[PDB]
């Protein structure tokens, strides 16, 4: 199913960081969770 | 992933840690089985 954008950036606002039980940081800020959010958009752009 | 332990590494010391000279550490887990790895690593992907 095609991925909807506004959902999308409130599932990623919801992710975790690395070493996730002391860490205790969200969302877009993660180096990952930004590049998990580009690779998203990027694969919903292929899907349609 | 080289950012993030780069952070977690900048209190560690001695040296303080910048993207900036810092490079990939590589090791092969020679498992005899992938369903042994339980928990993700420390500083790994």
């Amino acid at each position: 199913p095609d991925y909807n954008d506004v959902e999308v950036r409130e599932l990623v606002s919801k992710l975790g960081g690395p070493n996730p039980k002391t860490s205790t940081e969200r969302g877009m800020t993660v180096p990952l969770n930004i590049f998990l959010y580009q690779e998203v958009t990027r694969m919903q752009r292929v899907i349609g | 992933m080289k950012q993030e332990v780069t952070r977690n590494h900048k209190k560690k010391d001695g040296e303080a840690w910048s993207l900036d000279d810092v490079v990939y550490s590589t090791t092969v887990k020679e498992r005899e089985k992938e369903k042994d790895i339980e928990q993700p690593p420390a500083e790994g992907v």
